[PDB]
RNA sequence: AGGCUAAAUACCGGCACGAGACCGAUAGUCAACAAGUACCGUAAGGGAAAGUUGAAAAGAACUUUGAAGAGAGAGUUCAA
RNA sequence: CGGCUACCCACCCGACCCGUCUUGAAACACGGACCAAGGAGUCUAACACGUGCGCGAGUCGGGGGCUCGCACGAAAGCCGCCGUGGCGCAAUGAAGGUGAAGGCCGGCGCGCUCGCCGGCCGAGGUGGGAUCCCGAGGCCUCUCCAGUCCGCCGAGGGGCACCACCGGCCCGUCUCGCCCGCCGCGCCGGGGAGGUGGAGCACGAGCGCACGUGUUAGGACCCGAAAGAUGGUGAACUAUG
RNA sequence: UAUAGGGGCGAAAGACUAAUCGAACCAUCUAGUAGCUGGUUCCCUCCGAAGUUUCCCUCAGGAUAGCUGGCGCUCUCGCCC
RNA sequence: GUAAGAAGCCCGGCUCGCUGGCGUGGAGCCGGGGUGGAAUGCGAGUGCCUAGUGGGCCACUUUUGGUAAGCAGAACUGGC
């Protein structure tokens, strides 16, 4: 969209946006991130507070592939299976509960939140907060580990 | 070189990039290669079906994916011992073959 | 030659001993029972060494 | 191939209808009917030029 | 190779461009700063304001209603 | 000369909608007319935000638009919201409340109708409530944007809480000099 | 610590080939034409300018000045 | 007869030659003899923000596969038991790891700076706050009764967005403390109360596309150096055998 | 006929080495680099500055504040105070 | 520089692990009551993005170095 740029505006004009004073020539400070220390302290510090330096152990060959751990919530716990079951199963049926994997929809630990319905369930999971473990033993139902 | 509150780049163009540039063009004429290649590959095999080796039921290794299942290379000659049949017999019926599998 | 095998686990009644057992202390105690058991056989063999 | 608003698409797998802005959008009906024209205030058409 | 070095010329006019206003002070300012000792005491009774002001101030309340 | 005052009288306000979008004009001409024709400020804060833009007409959510009308007084009162509604998931239990808005989504329109409601456009609100009788108008959160959690005076100097721009959040990158008091200064 | 092997893959040289929201002879390859030609330097090497009559040569017979170039009449064709 | 005109001429008054560096240009500052054509903020990646559109706690087929070999088809269309994956939905720690619900009432343990139990509601509260609702009273041709209907309302109610503050919750540390748990009784876990660091939570707003502006890397607005490296060609002038 | 470029040769002038020598010529890296000169192409409307603080081997330059513009947004008006 | 009122007065009560002769002090919280509180003028508040600028000079008055300057260097206001 040349015709919608700003440039074709502003032809005709000496200096083209860029001052007549001031001269645009090549490179005026450096190139790229020049002067992190020496001259540019003012943007890096006060505007990108803690870029220089090293803060932690050394880790080598990391795999972002042991440490796979995401996480649900008791607020999405429901959805994770339809909810005809929890009609039917709060429809007063029997002391029963359903059964609730976050493995197959592919969570691993449950985290605590609010609002967990009185209706009681069954949840396996690899982890759980203690904050969820509290929540589901007050709704009435139970923890289940897995494998 | 910097100005108001905006991210650092650090992006990797210093090296002479626009010389050594593989462009996507051939994309479609590739896709249509590769569509007289299959079709050339079910005309000139016979009634042996395309894609022709069977393959196994594998799950992933990694604490990530070992819940799923995928479609390995071949069938762990213990496996196809007790299924009672010999080896290359197996690579001519389109049995797939890897001795290198451990059950 | 996917066919990923959906397990149902449909229904059942709760019973006890699970949920007054299945806590979250259980993989505390087991990770720390994972972490320690090599120093508790450490001072198991210097309580065998003291004699 | 498209369905209606109230089932889905059958050959397309997850694509509905779109939704639909204003229902009934004949303005001159609308602003012609009279549950508009009880809660108008008037019609002011005196000019009110400029005096010298 | 000299130059002007320091100035305060033009300053004042460039000041009350956008005007020298106050800094607004809003209600209840901002309490981090103040004495910890009467910070601890004032969460206390904060929170057991909350909670035993119920049954009296509603006596004292009906009592008012009552008189007036 | 005139006027030693500056120059800054004219106003910055959107007059017309900066969208091409027809059903969004003819909406724009009826609102106008009732907001020069009936005299009630329910018009006039309609027709402003029909002419607001992508921005700050942020989508309401279906659980703050139930908790904004189970407020004491409002049960008959039918929920208007300028922008469009989301459905959630978070809660379980809707009641049978009506709601005028832009573009509900699919689900959102779903379950709603599965608790039996009736939801309207803006031309059957016309022709319902003209002057906007009975109707509470709902906002969404506009501070809730993402973009406003990097807005301050600094990203880090009286502590800022502010959210500097970086690509990955881990280890590395800006947690070093000027963020731990080891580390040279802190903040 | 000995060895072999198709496929999927890269290709601005070549061989033909088809297209183009590309340039239209100071542009596009330097080269639309006797272009790596004329030419410069001892040599390594450097390196151009230069498209268009008319539908059809029908290219002005013949006369008449001038030593000829050149001209005036005449003629060709829709146009000299 | 009327006529502005880029025709020409006369006269009065104003009237220094343009471009740029510059505090200062008519300058005895520089560039410009004249004319025609060419000639300079482009493109990609990345980021930020504003804007428009679609879908919406999701979103995206950009990589593949599917359709008969048809110009436009290097298009378009479909996949969903191709969502693998990206970005987001959860932060925080160096890490081992851990990971956001409270309010109201009834009761008990010494209701003791303290914990437990029972019921219900459910993201707390304070001050502003567009809008909405209620409403004393007020006004419409004889005197009674009438209804919509009419409009102003003193005042009062619930209160969006957002602002300001307090209270709450998670994680890291620090301080002070006692109690509970038992795949096994231990230099083991879990817990409490305060003050702090956090890019947090406190009913989620992103994702994709396109456009605009700005910044950065790229030959990057266009032209410009003295240099350096690699690899070759020259003693026909000259220097000396 | 021999000696070839940081090399040759010099009765020594840093002279000569194909009209070039206090480091020859040709091509490529190469559109090298430049805080430094020069130019930077259509109209109209609206608004409209700064040559100052701090820091930098900074003092012909940049980052930072300040000044400017654009994009809006939230309220206020119209009907004895 | 500050003040020239409803964020203010006045009354009544609750809570406190702070303070302590004292139901004392101080804060907080709740409920109630009465806005007419110098003159003058005006619409204000607020967020984002960011260009250019970072070589100045002169004038009244006050002033530093100098014999002095159309010199160098400052302050208040205006101009260029
Ligand atoms: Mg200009
Ligand atoms: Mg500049
Ligand atoms: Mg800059
Ligand atoms: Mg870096
Ligand atoms: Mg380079
Ligand atoms: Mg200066
Ligand atoms: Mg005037
Ligand atoms: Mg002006
Ligand atoms: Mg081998
Ligand atoms: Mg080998
Ligand atoms: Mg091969
Ligand atoms: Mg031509
Ligand atoms: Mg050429
Ligand atoms: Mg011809
Ligand atoms: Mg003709
Ligand atoms: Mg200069
Ligand atoms: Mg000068
Ligand atoms: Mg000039
Ligand atoms: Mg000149
Ligand atoms: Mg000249
Ligand atoms: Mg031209
Ligand atoms: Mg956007
Ligand atoms: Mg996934
Ligand atoms: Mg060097
Ligand atoms: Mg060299
Ligand atoms: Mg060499
Ligand atoms: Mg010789
Ligand atoms: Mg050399
Ligand atoms: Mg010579
Ligand atoms: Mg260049
Ligand atoms: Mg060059
Ligand atoms: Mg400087
Ligand atoms: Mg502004
Ligand atoms: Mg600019
Ligand atoms: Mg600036
Ligand atoms: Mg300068
Ligand atoms: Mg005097
Ligand atoms: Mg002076
Ligand atoms: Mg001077």
């Amino acid at each position: 969209p040349s015709r919608l740029r700003k440039t074709r505006k502003l032809r005709g004009h000496v200096s083209h946006g860029h001052g007549r004073i001031g001269k645009h020539r090549k490179h005026p400070g450096g190139r790229g991130n020049a002067g992190g220390l020496h001259h540019h302290r003012i943007n890096f510090d006060k505007y990108h507070p803690g870029y220089f330096g090293k803060v932690g152990m050394k880790h080598y060959h990391l795999k972002r592939n042991q440490s796979f751990c995401p996480t649900v919530n008791l607020d999405k716990l429901w959805t994770l299976v339809s909810e005809q079951t929890r009609v039917n199963a709060a429809k007063n049926k029997t002391g029963a509960a359903p059964i609730i994997d976050v493995v197959r929809s592919g969570y691993y630990k449950v985290l605590g939140k609010g609002k967990l319905p009185k209706q009681p369930v069954i949840v396996k999971a690899k982890f759980f907060s203690r904050r969820a473990e509290e929540k589901i033993k007050s709704v009435g139902g139970a923890c289940v580990l897995v494998a | 070189a910097p100005s108001r509150n905006g991210m650092v780049l650090k992006p990797h163009f210093h090296k002479d990039w626009q010389r050594r540039v593989a462009t996507w063009f051939n994309q479609p004429a590739r896709k249509i290669r590769r569509r007289k290649a299959r079709q050339a590959k079910a005309r000139r095999i016979a009634p042996r079906p395309a894609s022709g080796p069977i393959r196994p039921i594998v799950r992933c290794p990694t604490v990530r994916y070992h819940t799923k299942v995928r479609a390995g290379r071949g069938f762990s000659l213990e496996e196809l011992r007790v299924a009672g049949i010999h080896k290359k017999v197996a690579r001519t019926i389109g049995i797939s073959v890897d001795p290198r599998r451990r059950n | 030659p996917v066919r990923n095998v959906y397990k149902k686990e449909k229904a059942r009644v709760i019973t006890e001993e699970e949920k007054n057992f299945k806590a979250f202390a259980s993989l505390r105690m087991a990770r720390a029972n994972a972490r320690l058991f090599g120093i508790r056989a450490k001072r198991a063999k210097e309580a065998a060494e003291q004699d | 191939l498209y369905g209606t608003w109230r089932k889905a698409a059958s050959l397309k797998s997850n694509y509905n209808l779109p939704m639909h802005k204003m229902i009934n959008t004949d303005l001159s009906r609308i602003l012609k009917s009279p549950e508009i024209q009880r809660a108008l205030r008037a019609p002011r058409k005196k000019i009110h030029r400029r005096v010298l | 190779a000299k130059s002007k070095n320091h100035t305060t010329h033009n300053q004042s006019r460039k000041w009350h461009r956008n005007g020298i206003k106050k800094p607004r002070s809003q209600r209840y300012e901002s309490l981090k700063g103040v004495d910890p000792k009467f910070l601890r005491n004032m969460r206390f009774a904060k929170k057991h304001n909350k909670k035993g002001l119920k049954k009296m101030q509603a006596n004292n309340a009906k009592a008012m209603s009552a008189r007036a | 000369g005139v006027d030693i005052r500056h120059n800054k009288d004219r106003k910055v306000r959107r007059k017309e909608p900066k969208s091409q979008d027809i059903y969004l004009r003819l909406l724009v001409k009826l609102y106008r007319f009732l907001a020069r024709r009936t005299n009630s400020t329910f018009n006039q804060v309609v027709l402003k935000r029909l002419f607001m833009s992508r921005t700050n007409r942020p989508p309401l959510s279906l659980s703050r638009m139930i908790r904004k009308m189970k407020l004491p007084g409002r049960e008959n009162k039918t929920a208007v919201v300028v922008g469009t509604i989301t459905d959630d998931v978070r809660v379980q239990e809707v009641p049978k409340l009506k709601v005028c808005a832009l573009r509900v989504t699919s689900r959102a329109r779903s379950r709603i109708l599965r608790a039996g409601g009736k939801i309207l456009t803006f031309d059957q609100l016309a022709l319902d409530s003209p002057k906007g009788c009975g109707t509470v108008l709902l906002s969404g959160p506009r501070k809730g944007r993402e973009v406003y959690r990097h807005f301050g005076k600094a990203p880090g100097t009286p502590h800022s809480h502010t959210k500097p721009y970086v690509r990955s959040k881990g280890r590395k990158f800006e947690r070093a000099r000027g963020r731990r008091a080891s580390r040279g200064y802190k903040n």
